[PDB]
């Protein structure tokens, strides 16, 4: 059917009395084609973010970056130590003992316990963050830094498991179905409208005011 | 694995409620790489569809 | 009983059924719209 | 319609509010009871004008709850069947005329209203022509109606009328 | 619907299959101009037809 | 005993066989069209053609008030040809009677690459909204006839009057020119304006407000000698050129009264105010004034919104409604998506109030502001010094002020807030339409092919 | 049964006192008056504000000396109360309006003695 000419027959029919014919011609060779092909976009696994919208019920009008959430404390991040890096422990003045620098220990009486302390493997390592779930399943990461306006050390000094604590979200990962948060009052404030979602050009600010 | 090699459909979905699906996906999976190692069936496939 | 003077629901009053993060169902028999009860934020509350 | 009729309440005060503004307690829990409201018996009860007196409480055996039978003047809005009304058009729809009879809003319908009252729903403001012209029922106008119809949905008054007559309503 | 069901419930009836179009003409008995509109979207499977 | 006795009418209905329903299965045309509202009768060339244009024009061509993108998954503004094409597909719809699917697969060579088969659902839904059109302009002109008829003879009963006045092609001609409903319920209001008390008599005897006020205490004739009428002050307001040359009597207006005094406008002063109110409302039900200030809010509509304590307290940082709770001043042409439903919706849950005018709002620099009410003055203004010019056009500006701020800038605000709000829902239903499109396009799954009875039977799956 | 067009109402009803549009809307205008002073108060609510601006498009005479006097030419007649009411409220234009209007009057009085009334009403209108 492909050698055929059909133009020909389509001004055949023209001069013959039934109008133009060439897209309807067209129709029928196609046809013959394989007879009624299923003309529907084949099958496609969802993508990233259809399935993040799909297993979240997310959308980014309903999550987006800025936004203020309730998550709740669930997990701790830590940093451990190295291999051979057990001479950083320093004589503790403010208690008289030595201190590991991973854990912040001011308890072991001497550098020969403080190495054994490394050896065990008792030494959960330096913070790094805290864990937090949503109500949406996502995971939320809050570092050390963006915990709280005032400076802290461990997560030992705010907060922990089991606690519901508003964040506010500073970037996703799709991907990994994570979050990196801040709870920072300052942040929750928003002292310069730096989080809240754009408004209209023609707003009024100074009705507002 | 036994209705699967007994059966032996020819896609497996699961529906998308929460995150439990991507532990789901993962296990029927590796029930499929499992079961296609000594050659028991010839891959499978599993997919998400939406449960709305 | 807790009062709304202002919000989603201004010079309204009605009792409590359901609380949410940052929701609550208030229920009331004055109110004729949707059955007699409305919705509004947990924080645009007060103790009457 | 609206009437000027003397009803009674007897409405309970906790001990708490005792005092020398206990009569004044007394006059604003009745303001708040009854205004607004409706039973199926006197109907709709817009507000309270007055109050005739205050009935000797009654201390209850065992409950610090003391009643008092207050008797008060105010008036009612019950509408019956067969009586005629003003009201102001609220909204012209394809399905019918709306309006409102002060605390109550009627509707009406195409088949009541007479067979020249088409439909216009392409313009902005949907308006029942009827047919040609001559006399418009848009919103913000004054039309009366005749009540063929009550009804009190739970403390809530809607009656229904028809339309195929000239003068009383518009002229 | 109301056709689609009328159209179903004869083929019922008469507890024969649709073996051609020109059947919704003879037995159906359906007008021209819904013949005209319903013809080119009514598949009959001549493959799984089999036997008339 | 009958089937229909005995079942319930639910059952009847669900199982159809209803008398309807046996029409419907019997009855030939394809269901859908017997279903429609109004019927889907025949047409000839010569309605076909305006019907092509008409739809061409308020369909396609016309665009929207709200920055609405042209969004269309199935396939951008269309030509001349498309009229020609939209003949074509209405004249297979009504002449032939064919549905749109035929038409857009089996007759695509008369209707593509200009229609697809969304268009032709559009054109058939527009094909139903200028039948009702068409109907209901041709009623009018027949009971107009019988209308003019009816004012014949009750003067042929027997110098008329001024309130009884007389009419003829100057609005036959309009009514048979009007173009869309907004027009028509122009006409209709004129005719009420003018006879707002005929249909009363004119039906009993066939069988057999504030303006009427102003009308039988006698105010007609003052407001006849007040100036220009009210054709002539819109064909004014329209070419913003004073073609019609303010007439004045020989009297100032105050003095002019008294002889209309009557009990319920005891002094010249209520007089003067119930003329007022008369002329007033003459000026805003006129076609042509209506028209052109249509015409001039959709050109320039200034949108504000005001929060109560309601919205002031519940629009926080999470509402729907933060990114529109204070506006001052915002174009309607620059209203995007379903922006305007939300106002609308926050509006009636008393969180906003909405307040759509004509010139501008709580503009510091108020130089070379000039609002649409100062510019109409000069339409209506006589340029002399003289006191009675001077005490006619203080008369003239109060009735032109009345006018516009107690009728036209609110019946043409909730016009263009309905059709904003009606491009607002439009937009909302193609969303959700492109939405189950996309859900249904999807084809059927199929295994690893680049590996015959299991497609053949469908393949097994495992949910 | 309750049908005001054939005169039948409830016992407790028919010893009621009729009100006008005007009466009400003054009463309602003097609460108001009353209740927005005295600061550390209830506000009105939306029935009051929708019976507001309800009776008061339909004020035919804000004199009460003119309801006074209207009520009093009008209750000098053998008719029942909610005669009163309604009639004092339309305010119809001639006598053949008015029978027309309530079924009650057709054959109750004169065609005059209902225009003279009819037209006594449209005159003591503001």
């Amino acid at each position: 059917l492909k050698d055929l000419d059909l133009d020909a027959f389509a001004e055949e029919l023209e001069r013959q009395g039934y109008g133009d014919k060439h897209i309807t011609l067209y129709d029928i060779r196609a046809e013959l084609s394989c007879r009624y092909k299923d003309l529907r976009t084949a099958y496609r696994s969802p993508n990233t973010e259809e399935i993040f919208n799909m297993l979240t019920k997310e959308t980014p009008e309903t999550f987006y970056i800025g936004k203020l959430i309730i998550c709740n404390v669930t997990g701790i991040a830590h940093r451990r130590p190295q291999g051979e890096s057990y001479d950083q422990a320093i004589r503790n003045d403010e208690t008289g003992l030595w201190q590991c620098p991973f854990c912040q220990q001011d308890n072991f009486p001497e550098l020969s316990e403080v190495w054994n302390h490394f050896d065990s493997g008792s030494c959960p390592g330096q913070a790094i963050g805290v864990k937090t779930r949503l109500d949406n399943g996502v995971t939320g990461f809050i570092p050390t830094k963006f915990l709280s306006d005032k400076v802290v050390k461990r997560p030992e000094e705010r907060v922990k498991v089991g606690m519901t604590v508003h964040c506010r979200i500073m970037k996703i990962d799709i991907e990994k179905f994570s979050a990196d948060l801040t709870c920072r009052t300052s942040d929750l404030m928003d002292r310069n409208n730096e989080w809240k979602l754009p408004k209209d050009t023609y707003y009024d600010f100074d009705a507002e005011a | 694995k036994k209705f699967l090699l007994n059966k032996k459909p020819h896609v497996v979905t699961v529906a998308g409620e929460n995150r439990d699906a991507q532990m789901l996906i993962e296990d029927v999976k590796r029930i499929v790489h499992e079961l296609d190692q000594g050659q028991q069936l010839s891959s499978i496939g599993v997919e998400l569809v939406d449960n709305e | 009983i807790v009062k709304v003077i202002d919000g989603p629901h201004s010079g309204r009053e009605g009792e409590i059924r359901h609380l949410f993060r940052s929701f609550a169902f208030l229920h009331c028999k004055k109110l004729v719209e949707n059955g007699g009860m409305f919705v509004c934020k947990t924080r645009h509350l007060v103790l009457a | 319609m609206f009437y000027h009729i003397s009803l009674e309440h007897e409405i309970l005060l906790h001990p708490r509010y005792f005092g020398p503004n206990l009569l004044n307690t007394v006059k604003q829990k009745l303001f708040t009871e009854v205004e607004g409201t409706c039973t199926g018996k006197y109907g709709f009860v817009i507000a309270v004008t007055t109050i005739d007196n205050i009935g000797a409480g009654v201390i209850q055996p065992g409950r610090g709850f003391v009643l008092y039978p207050v008797k008060y003047k105010a008036i009612v809005f019950r509408p019956f069947k067969g009586e005629v009304v003003d009201a102001v058009v609220t909204q012209v729809n394809k399905v019918g005329l709306f309006t409102e009879i002060g605390p109550m809003s009627c509707f009406i319908s195409r088949h009541s209203i007479p067979s020249e009252m088409e439909f216009d729903p392409n313009s902005n403001p949907p308006c029942y022509k009827t047919m040609d012209e001559d006399i418009v029922i848009q919103q913000d106008d004054e039309i009366r109606l005749k009540i063929v119809g009550t009804r009190v949905d739970k403390n809530d008054i809607f009656a229904i009328g028809s339309l195929m007559d000239d003068y009383l309503g518009l002229v | 619907p109301r056709k689609g069901t009328h159209l179903l419930k004869i083929l019922k009836q008469n507890n024969t299959r649709l073996e051609s179009r020109t059947q919704l003409v003879t037995m159906c008995h359906m007008g021209p101009k819904v013949f005209m509109n319903c013809a080119g979207f009514l598949k009959i499977d001549t493959a799984s037809l089999g036997d008339s | 005993r009958s089937i229909f006795e005995m079942y319930e009418p639910s059952e009847l209905e669900s199982s159809h066989l209803t008398d309807q329903d046996n029409e419907i299965r019997a009855t030939d045309l394809p269901e859908r069209f017997q279903l429609r509202s109004i019927p889907v009768k025949g047409a000839e060339d010569d309605e076909l053609e305006e019907e092509a244009d008409w739809i061409y024009r308020n369909a396609f061509a016309t665009p929207t008030i709200s920055l609405q993108e042209s969004c269309d998954y199935l396939d951008s503004r269309k030509g001349p040809s498309t009229i020609q094409k939209i003949k074509e597909a209405l004249g297979f719809m009504r002449n032939q009677h064919f549905e749109v699917p035929f038409i857009a697969f089996y007759r695509k060579e008369y209707v593509e690459p200009e229609l697809h088969i969304n268009d032709l659902w559009r054109v058939w839904q527009w094909d139903e909204k200028w039948t009702q059109l068409r109907i209901r302009k041709e009623n009018l002109t027949r009971l107009f006839e019988k209308m003019q008829a009816y004012q014949y003879e009750q003067i042929s009963a027997d110098p008329l009057a001024d309130g009884i006045r007389a009419l003829d092609t100057t609005d036959m001609e309009r009514l048979k020119d009007v173009q869309s409903m907004d027009e028509l319920k122009d006409v209709y209001n004129h005719f009420l304006l003018y006879y707002g008390r005929d249909i009363p008599k004119m039906q009993n005897a066939a069988k057999a407000d504030m303006y009427t006020i102003c009308q039988s205490a006698g105010l007609d004739g003052l407001a006849k000698k007040f100036g220009l009428t009210p054709e002539q002050f819109g064909e004014n307001l329209r070419d913003s050129y004073q073609r019609h040359e303010t007439e004045q009597f020989p009297a100032e207006p105050l003095e002019l009264a008294k002889d209309y005094v009557c009990s319920q406008f005891p002094t010249p002063e209520a007089v003067l105010e119930g003329a007022r109110y008369m002329v007033a409302l003459q000026i805003a039900r006129e076609p042509l004034v209506r028209q052109v200030l249509r015409q001039t809010f959709q050109e320039r509509a200034k949108l504000n919104i005001t929060p109560t304590k309601k919205g002031r307290k519940d629009v926080d940082e999470a509402h729907y409604a933060y990114s529109f709770k204070y506006l001052k001043n915002k174009p309607v042409k620059e209203l995007r998506d379903d922006q305007f439903l939300k106002i609308c919706l926050a509006e009636d849950e008393g969180l906003l109030t909405t307040d759509i005018s004509i010139d501008l709002k709580g503009v510091e620099g108020y130089g070379n502001d000039q609002t649409y009410f100062e510019e109409i003055k000069q339409f209506y203004y006589r340029d002399e010094f003289s006191h009675q010019v001077q005490e006619w056009n203080r008369q003239r500006t109060m009735a032109i002020e009345r006018a516009l701020q107690q009728f036209l800038y609110v019946q043409m605000a909730k016009e263009l807030k309905n059709k904003l709000l009606a491009e607002a829902k439009e937009y909302v239903i193609k969303a959700c339409s492109r939405k189950l499109y996309n859900w249904l396009r999807v084809a059927p799954y199929r295994p690893d092919q680049q590996v015959d009875e299991n497609q053949g039977k469908g393949i097994r799956v495992l949910g | 049964e309750e049908d005001a067009s054939q005169l039948i109402f409830p016992k407790e009803f028919e010893t009621a006192e009729t009100l006008l549009n005007s009466e009400v809307h003054m009463l309602l205008e003097h609460r108001k008056q009353q209740n927005e002073s005295a600061e550390d108060e209830q506000e009105l609510s939306e029935v009051f504000m929708k019976t507001l601006n309800y009776t008061a498009r339909f004020s035919r005479f804000k004199n009460r000396e003119t309801i006074a006097s209207v009520r009093s030419l009008l209750l000098q007649k053998k008719l029942h109360k909610f005669e009163l009411a309604c009639l004092a409220n339309l305010c119809p234009e001639t006598a053949e309006e008015s029978k027309a209007l309530i079924p009650s009057l057709e054959g109750r009085f004169e065609d005059e003695e209902l225009q003279q009334i009819l037209d006594d009403i449209q005159t003591k209108r503001s």
